[PDB]
RNA sequence: GCCGGCUAAGAUCAAGUGUAGUAUCUGUUCUUAUCAGUUUAAUAUCUGAUUCCUCGAGGA
């Protein structure tokens, strides 16, 4: 887990081989592996590229970081308001400090992660101090320009 | 719904002098059989062909599609002897057993029924191993000699199997192979 | 439930891997695969 | 249906074949491109066995050959080729 | 890549001869063996130098060579083993300075093996019927005779073959006009090679035992 | 006598192999010539000498429970 | 009555290939000294195995057998020899020994496509056209792995690249 | 004369048939054009029927005439003529007709066979690759020495039917490896030779007693077109195996690679180390000279 | 084959059909157990021995 790296935001133009290929610059990468869905029998845009050394994993994790790969944020990683589509180059630090600009978060966000993998799932959930700083999210946040990805703020519970 | 694979082929042109035996071996010049019944179609005459001799036209059928292309490609006006005919899909038209100790010379001398009767009763017994092809008994051998040739010799080993150590008539009759 | 395929695939057997956690494996068909696992190499390496 | 042959001393006598036996090979028993002369042992031409197919073991129409397959992989070099068994022995009907 | 093969030079090693007047009169003649090829020599008293006249490329193994010139012949049939059992009898022609083969019989397989006969040749001079044997109980026996144009006529083989006897060597000795009596220095390994003590590598030595392939019995009997 | 001599069968021991081996090895000493004429070389005798020993080699060679 | 699989497996030289069955037969010494062949190929998977290779898979779930492109790419004159005589391609299989077993069959440069989907112009004639993992190199330095690879830019001069090489590999 | 010919050739008279194919075959043999095309293939398609007869003298006249018949009908369409006829003409006399596409082997190129042959084993029936596979058997058989041209591109072909596959589709790849071998032999194609032996030899083990021959045919031809230095190589492993029916078809194979190349294979044989009851290295072969 | 398992992974008895030969189909049982010998590469196989609880009954 430590010399492999954890891929996230791969389009269906990446394969198997092309992060392999695109991954042989940083450092000498053995091999690739790609979890296939159930449903779709395709990949679900993460990945995992075990390499050689950990220091050639960490210089494809600095290297490769918010990259622009098959129009789609591809960046590596060591391997009540819900916010979709995210991009996985943020952390939870960079999240909060995206979440500060608008409201005052009360604690610290958690981002959810694939149990096989365990870099990044898709979606977040993130709290903030009161409903006003919530609706700004849900009135600013919600479709704002991030990095190369869109994502969708939205109400986790609502009572009619 | 179905429009190509047929397995329908239509010969015209053929004379009424014409028989079955003879569209059966065109038949086989292009395809195995055609006897899911029993046998395969002919051509449909005025009284099933029965009065008539043939409505100028025939039936084919053949196992696959692929075969019946292929005659009708090559079997094309086909010359018979008595004119050329044509092919169309559609047209728009339609191992010696050997018994010994089973009887005896002196019962047959008293009884000139009962010789006959052990052979039926043997020719019975020998019908339901097998197709039985010969049989004779010797009704002057005194060990009481009987052959019994079959067209296969598994079923003449299976009738040697099941008749050594059988009684017959009293007597422990032995078989054995030839 | 198959006794019968118990007794052909090689089931009622064991083999006891000794540098391998002192594991207790299955038949014939374990007892190869018992020195290719994870326990097993964990207790060679454990081993020296 | 395994034949069995006489395999003895290859004498100076040569082979024979049936009008249906012909053509193939005594022991590759093959059609295909016939390689060399097939012989027969001293008991295999003694009398009656004068001109006696090898593989028909009747009357005698051509020469034994064997086959190009079977003299490359240096079978004729065995004894008689004779095709004689326990069934197909001397006395057979 | 493709190579081809060139024999610049032939051998040189004469590892067989036999002399006898192969071109028919009393000219002497020696063959020698040299492997693979078999060459023709004749001494020349005239120059002294011995002139090879023919060296045949063989493409074979020549266990053995044994001459041998019929009863009232000019010329000799030069008897030849090779790798296979392919016994190969020729006799000289001068005609275009060429061999012939005047009978090529088959005996068993390929391969020199010790069950495989074409290892020695053992020619009856006062006779016929010289001995083709392997060293392992092999030996055949092809009758010569000759036909109304005194052709060499070669006889069914008559197998004397031994039981896990090895055979050292075999000459053909010359009979009183009667059987030829044919000598050969054999040992039975059998009967040594089934004990557990070891005792079996003494009191079993070479013996000679001589056969006569009387015509009378049609076979080779000890 | 000549039926499969040269090879044993499913139960063939070892020693029984190797006595083969050698018997039909020496064969292709005492037959071939470049296998003839160079052990000759080496053991530094004539052709018959090395024939003889060969020869004489066959008894039971490859070490006999005689 | 015989050599245990240990007692059997020290006094061998070479127990790298020593199989636990094979310590059972009549002279395991010979044995394990003929399976210490040079470059011999031992006995199939099959041997033990009462499945006979077939019956455990088979489901096959593949193609019977594609044509191959080294014939298929009057029926032809110019080119029916002149695609398969001459346009032919060489079977590479395996060279030696590869036993059949039960299964055997089932166990600095970018692409223009992944360039294309990535946005990323071509390159130029003479100017600063850099992919965008490359700034971070600039930054921090050249990789450690990697450290006889050239870019555009740190290593190599920019009048290099060509096409779709944004990258070469200097061996000292 | 052709069509006044073409029912005497249907005639059941020996002498007279076997006159009438060799002036059919004439026919054909300086001009050769002389029909229509339907008329030579149902020339041919009578004729297929007698390429077995009892008389050798037909059967020769049939493949004398059909070479010619075939040169100048059509590569194609003959081709395609025979492969149709493969499904007809149930398993009595189906074979003459794959010797009749053999002649079109021997009457035109290789790949005027090959490849149309090649695209009849996609179909996946049983009883359709079968019969490609019992057709390529006499084809490799009667080809002679020209598989040594074109035998690479029909080695994943046999290969794909050696696969563990059914019990009728491994006599046939076997019959072809060894009808192949034997034809290449000595040319220069040892390659895929071991290609398809890799793949033959696992078919050793096999208890069926009809379908063993297939194998055994094979072994005792690749030990006799590759040489006992790779054969008994592979064979060598379970020489002394603990398994008493596994020896039982090692000795046996290394039984029919030993009568041929009996002194072929004695420069083959590994160096059997020396134990201290006896003396097993062949110490005589180790010299420097 | 499907997402480790659902007893289509094996051996074996009786009968029918049929071939020159291989074979094909129906109905069982499968020791649920231990020891000794035979045997198998190892299994397998074969050869022999081996009072209580509950509600007259059942199970061990």
């Amino acid at each position: 887990q430590d010399a492999t790296v954890y891929v996230g935001g791969l389009d269906e133009k990446v394969s198997e081989p092309l992060l392999w290929e695109l991954f042989l610059q940083a450092g000498p990468v053995v091999n690739t592996h790609m979890p296939k869905d159930r449903v779709t029998g395709q990949h679900q845009g993460y990945g995992f590229v075990e390499f050689l050394s950990e220091e050639d994993a960490d210089y494809a994790i600095k290297i490769m970081n918010m990259i622009k790969l098959y129009g789609k944020p591809i960046r590596v990683n060591k391997a009540n308001i819900f916010i979709g589509n995210l991009d996985p180059e943020i952390d939870e630090k960079l999240l909060y400090d995206t979440f500060s600009a608008f409201g005052v978060i009360l604690q610290t966000p958690k981002i959810m992660r694939d149990p096989d993998t365990g870099n990044s799932k898709g979606y977040a959930f993130i709290n903030f101090a009161s409903f006003d700083a919530s609706d700004a999210a849900i009135e600013a946040m919600n479709g704002q320009y991030l990095c190369n990805r869109p994502i969708t703020v939205s109400y986790a519970f609502k009572k009619d | 719904v179905e429009e190509d694979r047929n397995t329908n082929v239509y010969v015209s042109g053929l004379p009424p002098d014409i028989t079955v035996d003879e569209f059966i071996q065109l038949m086989s010049k292009f395809g195995i059989i055609m006897r899911d019944p029993q046998t395969e179609e002919f051509k449909v005459k005025l009284y099933k062909d029965n009065q008539g001799n043939l409505k100028g036209d025939g039936l084919c059928c053949y196992l696959k599609r692929e075969s019946v292309e292929l005659a009708l490609k090559l079997l094309d006006e086909d010359e018979i002897r008595g004119y050329k005919l044509h092919v169309e899909v559609a047209k728009f038209q339609l191992r010696v057993v050997i018994i010994k100790n089973m009887f005896h010379p002196m019962d047959f001398e008293d009884d000139p029924l009962v010789l006959n009767e052990i052979r039926e009763d043997l020719r019975v017994e020998c019908s339901k191993f097998g197709q039985i092809r010969k049989l004779l008994l010797f009704d002057r051998h005194p060990d009481g000699v009987a052959s019994v040739s079959f067209r296969d010799p598994e079923e003449a080993d299976y009738c040697i199997q099941t008749l050594d150590g059988r009684w017959f008539g009293g007597r422990q009759i032995t078989a054995q192979a030839w | 439930i198959p006794y019968w395929l118990y007794k052909l695939h090689g089931l009622n057997i064991n083999y006891n891997c000794e540098i391998c956690g002192n594991y207790t494996y299955r038949g014939p068909k374990a007892f190869q695969r018992h020195f290719a696992e994870w326990r097993h190499a964990h207790g060679m390496r454990c081993l020296g | 249906p395994d034949l069995i042959f006489c395999r003895k001393q290859a004498g100076v006598a040569i082979g024979r074949l049936c009008e249906k036996c012909d053509g193939k090979c005594v022991i590759c028993d093959s059609y295909v491109r016939p390689c060399t002369l097939v012989r027969i042992c001293d008991e295999c031409n003694y009398g009656s066995y004068q001109g006696r197919c090898v593989i028909c073991g009747g009357p005698g129409v051509s020469d034994a050959y064997y086959c190009k397959e079977c003299t490359i992989q240096e079978k004729d070099r065995d004894g008689c080729p004779k095709i004689v068994n326990l069934g197909s022995s001397k006395t057979d009907l | 890549m493709f190579l081809y093969n060139l024999t610049l030079q032939r051998a040189t090693g004469i590892s067989f001869a036999i002399h006898g007047n192969f071109s028919g009169t009393k000219q002497q003649e020696i063959v020698v063996s040299r492997g693979k090829i078999l060459e023709l020599l004749r001494p020349d008293p005239n120059t002294g130098k011995v002139h090879t006249l023919l060296t045949v490329e063989v493409f074979g193994v020549i266990r053995s060579l044994m001459a041998f010139r019929l009863t009232g012949g000019t010329k000799d049939y030069i008897v030849v083993g090779s790798d296979s059992g392919r016994i190969v009898i020729l006799e000289y022609q001068p005609s275009k300075n060429m061999f012939e083969k005047i009978h090529q019989e088959t005996f068993g397989k390929s391969g020199c093996r010790r069950i495989v006969p074409g290892q020695f040749l053992a020619v009856d001079p006062k006779g016929r019927a010289v001995m083709i044997s392997a060293i392992e109980k092999q030996k055949l026996v092809y009758i010569l005779n000759r036909d109304a144009a005194a052709r060499l006529t070669i006889s069914s083989p008559l197998e004397a073959h031994k039981a896990n006897t090895l055979v050292y060597h075999v000459v053909g000795v010359d009979v009183g006009f009667e059987n030829p009596m044919f000598a050969c220095l054999e040992m039975d390994y059998e009967e040594a090679d089934n004990d557990p003590t070891g005792e079996a590598a003494a009191n079993t030595q070479q013996t000679l035992t001589f056969y006569e392939l009387d015509l009378g019995l049609n076979h080779v009997v000890r | 006598q000549s039926k499969y001599i040269g090879t044993g069968h499913a139960d063939t021991t070892k020693w029984e192999w190797l006595v083969n081996q050698h018997r039909d090895s020496y064969c292709s000493y005492m037959g071939h010539f470049d296998l003839l004429n160079y052990f000759a070389i080496a053991e530094n005798e004539s052709k018959a000498r090395v024939r003889f020993n060969l020869m004489e080699k066959m008894l039971q060679p490859c070490g006999p429970p005689a | 009555n015989r050599f245990t699989v240990a007692e059997l497996k020290q006094l061998v030289a070479r127990p790298d290939v020593v199989e636990m069955h094979d310590v059972t037969a009549q002279d395991p010494k010979l044995l394990v000294h003929l399976k210490a062949t040079r470059n011999s190929v031992p006995v199939p998977r099959h041997w033990c195995f009462k499945r006979k290779y077939l019956q455990g898979k088979r489901g096959i779930e593949k193609p019977p057998f594609e044509l191959p492109d080294f014939i298929k790419r009057d029926i032809d004159y110019q080119k029916l020899h002149d695609a398969f005589f001459k346009w032919q391609t060489k079977p590479k299989l395996t060279i030696h020994g590869d036993l059949y077993y039960e299964g055997k069959e089932f166990e600095g440069d970018l692409s223009d496509e992944l360039r294309i989907s990535l946005g990323m112009p071509v390159g130029p004639n003479a100017h600063k056209v850099p992919p965008p993992w490359l700034i971070a190199m600039q930054r921090y330095g050249p990789p450690p792995s990697y450290p006889n690879l050239k870019i555009p830019g740190l290593n190599s001069p920019i009048p290099p690249l060509y096409g779709d090489v944004f990258g070469t590999n200097a061996a000292e | 004369l052709l069509p006044r010919l073409t029912p005497i050739l249907k005639n059941r008279h020996e002498k007279v048939q076997e006159n009438c194919i060799d002036l059919v075959g004439r026919i054909a043999d300086r001009g050769a054009e002389y029909v229509s095309a339907r008329e030579w293939m149902r020339i041919c398609f009578e004729l297929l029927e007698l390429l077995k007869a009892h008389k050798k003298a037909i059967r020769r006249a049939t493949v004398n005439t059909f070479g010619y018949i075939a040169k100048a009908i059509g590569p194609h369409d003959v081709l395609a003529t025979l492969l149709n006829n493969l499904k007809v003409q149930e398993r009595q006399n189906r074979v003459c007709t794959t010797v009749a596409i053999a002649i079109v082997a021997e009457t035109c190129s290789p790949f005027t066979v090959l490849p149309a042959l090649m695209n009849e084993y996609r179909v996946p029936e049983l009883n359709v690759q079968n019969g490609v596979l019992k057709s390529l058997s006499f084809l490799f058989e009667y080809i002679g020495e020209m598989g040594k041209d074109y035998i690479y591109a029909v080695t994943p072909l046999l290969e794909d039917a050696l696969m563990d596959r059914d019990l009728v589709h491994r006599q046939t790849a076997s019959a072809v490896v060894q009808h192949m071998s034997l034809g290449v032999y000595g040319f220069g194609c040892e390659d895929s030779l071991n290609h398809l032996l890799n793949y033959v030899w696992p078919n050793v083990f096999e208890t069926s007693p009809h379908v063993i021959q297939a194998v055994m045919g094979a072994l005792e031809g690749l030990r006799v077109a590759i040489g006992p230095c790779r054969m008994l190589q592979y064979c060598l492993q379970g020489l002394f195996h603990p398994a008493r029916k596994v020896r039982d078809v090692y000795w046996k194979i290394y039984n029919s690679i030993y009568i041929g190349s009996q002194d072929a294979l004695i420069a083959h044989y590994p160096r059997i180390y020396n134990d201290d009851k006896n003396t097993y290295i062949r110490y005589e072969l180790d010299y420097i000279l």
